[PDB]
């Protein structure tokens, strides 16, 4: 699924055969570099697409003063009562309102869906 | 005839009673009481 590149002109390695000894390799196409290929599968796209999108969240944003803030719900690591909710906030989504939490703590930033 | 008998429009037309502002001002809250109870449930992935 990774892009991995030569070690001897960094360039774009790409997947082919070896016949004799039927092993997936990874050879450049500028020079003769060969690598031996661990992951044994190339091509994956997953047509669903579900990420957790709280990977895609920086813990910047509890300084944003325009996010809402609950008292409710307290972070699970420090256990300070303070934090930011907001949505999902990007496009192609899908269909879900669900709150993403991020704990508004000084030197903190866990964060967690409910 | 129109003359004799007249023909207006004022603030007294546009105003109404306390009994009925009151009821209003309930229909309104009572509304909005539902519109974040609904944010609620959408929010907590109970919406259906
Ligand atoms: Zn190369
Ligand atoms: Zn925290």
């Amino acid at each position: 699924v990774g892009i991995r590149f030569c070690q001897e002109c960094n360039n774009m390695l790409y997947p082919k055969e070896d016949k004799e000894n039927r092993i997936l390799l990874y050879a450049c196409r500028n020079c003769d570099y060969q690598q031996e290929a661990d992951n044994s599968c190339i091509y994956v796209n997953k047509i669903t697409h579900e990420v957790d999108e709280l990977t895609q969240i920086i813990a910047d944003v509890s300084q944003d003063p325009t996010l809402p803030r609950t008292e409710d719900h307290p972070c699970q690591k420090c256990g300070h009562k303070e934090a930011v909710f907001f949505q999902s906030h990007s496009a192609r989504a899908e269909d879900a309102m669900r709150l993403y939490y991020v704990c508004t703590a000084p030197h903190c930033g866990h964060r967690w869906t409910e | 005839w129109l003359l004799i008998e007249g023909h207006t429009i004022g603030i007294g037309d546009s105003i109404a009673d306390s009994k009925t502002y009151q009821d209003i001002q309930n229909t309104i809250k009572k509304a909005k009481q539902d519109v974040i109870e609904v944010i609620e449930k959408a929010h907590n992935n109970e919406l259906e």
